[PDB]
């Protein structure tokens, strides 16, 4: 089907920066267009990086100028051999005729060009980025740009993981007054909504096969009773004891660090004190 | 006459040069005006770097294009 | 409602650190703070994009050497850092130096990000070091020297890809230098006296931050599997040993650093509280099911 797209954790940081950058410049959030280069694989396309195109505005519409990229084209090439021309990318919402227009001329640079999109207006859990691969309609007259949704991936190397894992640990939670209550708390209750979604389809399913909309296959229900089966994980004594240990290590943890920032407390005020009601 | 050089890290500087001024000439004097080393500048006229041997002779020029020194800047 | 603040278009001071205030930096750079005394800036503060562009640069240099630029700003006493810009140099590593076509990359690239819309200037530059540590040479301190004595507005990072990779955590270290003069830990090399070390953070903006926490979403099964406390132990101990000299350096000082003590007590607490809080929830939803 089509090509089998490779995304990374890298592009879509760099349409953040640029929409934050635009967004703060500009005061009012305005479109940005770039570029997306990557390689391709026989019928596999990567996607590596993503630099920004300079794009002009005639009258209302856009134009993506050609010398600009032809001078650009060349400087990355010395730092990055590998690396070619796959498509571009946009923020939006659904397909509006001025992408199709503004992909005229991409379509002339490069034969068969990706689109990305990335909606910062999202209310959906759904990844805002889309990918779509480009058709050229055979019915005669206006032979409009057909987009068609492929599915993209989440290849990333050795370092995507650890990366993100140590940006995203702090988050300045400290310095926005955010709470880090309301980051723990919620980070991890997204991730229990998703399992309770899964199980509720689970039991969705086996309601269906009670009922008799589905027919009975009689290899999943043997899965689901096992699954069933493993509910109550480690109800020893052992376990108890062990977090128990843990809950009463922690609390004394707590109580060594609640005893200081009294101290501390108690600290500013009798240095309060020793100036108001009593000289020196 | 009225040349203008602007550097990555935003200082100015305005200097005064004869059309048929030797290359060394001119960075004795930049070197004068702001205190680079007499040997360790690299000049860029127009995205192309000045070379050394070559000396100016046609400055077909007042104002606009701007020549961006560098330092070396190296490490092991 | 679930989420309670979420975010239509609203902000706080996380997002506002992302512009360029012409005035202030004209006004910063014309008074010239840090040129009155040594013991400027001791907060460096870098964004994420920059450190993973560092890191991929660092990797596909792979057993070799690479180097490369920065770009960001200076803020009172701290300095902001937002972009990271390989240059193609090559060497072996042991040595690498920049050729004449650096020379002609580094303003063809200012130049075009200036044409995009870019505002920022030359802060640094950063060397990946493949296996030993993170400190500065003989050469590099003497690029140093020259660096922050002719363009005072300097810092230098040093990381090490080869020990990144391997341990698991980043070895980012970004480094400024006393100047001549001045003279009042193998580890750090034999010039531990003519350069220094400086604290690194890290920012995102709130638009980066919801696209982080959505893609991060999709690991829940260690999300709900890591059990933490249980990794960090190591970490754990050493922080508290550190905070018991802290809390002896600021008892000492009595006879300020107090209110760093106890920040850092808190943060100790609240992590090991949030790692009770993650194990107890994960008894209340697994372990009280079916009896």
């Amino acid at each position: 089907g089509s090509v089998s797209v490779a995304l990374h954790p890298l592009v879509i940081l760099n349409i953040s920066d640029h929409w934050i950058r635009m967004r703060s410049q500009e005061g009012r959030p305005v479109q940005v267009i770039g570029a997306l280069i990557g390689k391709q694989e026989g019928r596999n396309i990567e996607v590596m990086n993503s630099f920004e195109l300079l794009s002009h505005t005639v009258e209302e519409k856009i134009i993506i100028d050609k010398e600009y990229y032809y001078t650009k084209e060349e400087q990355f090439k010395q730092v990055f051999k590998e690396l070619e021309f796959l498509g571009w990318y946009t923020t939006g919402g659904p397909p509006d005729p001025s992408d199709i227009h503004v992909h005229k001329q991409v379509c002339e640079i490069i034969e068969s060009p990706l689109f990305l999109k990335l909606n910062p207006m999202t209310k959906h859990t759904d990844l805002p980025v889309s990918v779509f691969e480009s058709v050229i309609d055979i019915i005669n007259g206006e032979a409009t740009m057909l987009f068609a949704e492929l599915t993209y991936t989440l290849a990333t190397e050795e370092a995507e993981r650890i990366g993100v894992d140590h940006v995203a640990r702090m988050t300045a939670t400290g310095s926005g007054e955010n709470s880090t209550v309301a980051e723990h708390l919620i980070a991890q209750h997204s991730a229990i909504k998703m399992l309770h979604s899964r199980v509720k389809l689970i039991l969705e399913y086996v309601k269906a096969s009670e009922a008799g909309e589905v027919p009975f296959n009689h290899e999943i229900l043997r899965e689901a009773y096992a699954l069933c089966h493993c509910l109550p994980v480690l109800s020893t004594d052992k376990f108890k004891t062990d977090f128990y240990d843990q809950c009463n290590d922690v609390g004394l943890m707590a109580y060594l660090g609640t005893i200081t920032k009294t101290c501390n407390t108690m600290n500013q005020f009798v240095n309060k004190f020793n100036v108001l009601y009593d000289r020196q | 006459m009225l040349i203008k050089v602007k550097t990555l890290t935003g200082k100015e500087i305005e200097i005064d040069i004869e059309p048929t001024d030797k290359v060394e000439r001119i960075k004795e004097r930049v070197e004068e005006k702001e205190g680079i080393p007499p040997q360790q500048q690299r000049l860029i006229y127009s995205g192309k770097q000045m070379n050394d041997e070559k000396t100016a002779a046609d400055y077909k020029i007042l104002g606009g294009s701007v020549l961006h020194l560098v330092l070396a800047l190296r490490g092991g | 409602t679930w989420e309670l603040a979420n975010n239509m278009q609203e902000a706080q001071s996380i997002d506002e650190i992302y512009k360029y205030d012409k005035k202030q930096q004209q006004e910063i750079l014309a008074a010239k703070p840090w040129t009155k005394d040594h013991h400027y800036f001791k907060y460096c503060k870098i964004s994420a994009l920059a450190l993973l562009k560092m890191v991929m640069h660092a990797r596909s240099g792979g057993n070799l050497a690479v180097m490369g630029l920065m770009l960001g700003k200076v803020d009172g006493e701290t300095m902001i850092i937002m972009d990271s810009f390989a240059l193609p140099v090559e060497g072996t590593e042991t040595r690498v130096n920049a050729q004449a076509a650096a020379y002609e990359y580094m303003a063809a690239y200012i130049e075009n990000a200036k044409q995009v819309g870019r505002l920022e200037n030359a802060i640094g530059w950063y060397h990946s070091h493949p296996g030993y540590g993170c400190w500065l040479s003989g050469i590099n301190v003497s690029t140093q020297m020259l660096n922050q004595q002719f363009q005072e507005p300097f810092v230098a990072v040093v990381i090490d890809p080869t020990r990144t990779i391997s341990a698991g955590k980043v070895n980012l270290g970004a480094f400024r230098t006393y100047p001549k003069g001045y003279k009042p830990i193998e580890d750090f090399g034999v010039h531990c006296k003519q350069y220094y070390a400086l604290e690194v953070s890290y920012f995102k903006s709130s638009l980066d931050r919801k696209l982080l926490e959505l893609l991060w979403n999709k690991y829940w099964v260690n999300t709900l599997s890591s059990s933490s406390l249980l990794t960090n132990a190591d970490y754990t101990t050493g922080q508290v040993f550190d905070l018991s000299e802290k809390l002896e350096q600021s008892e000492a000082q009595l006879g300020d650093k107090l209110a760093k003590a106890t920040r850092d007590s808190c943060k100790t607490t609240i992590e090991a509280i949030h790692g009770l809080m993650s194990q107890v929830i994960k008894d209340k939803l697994f372990n009280q099911i079916n009896i």
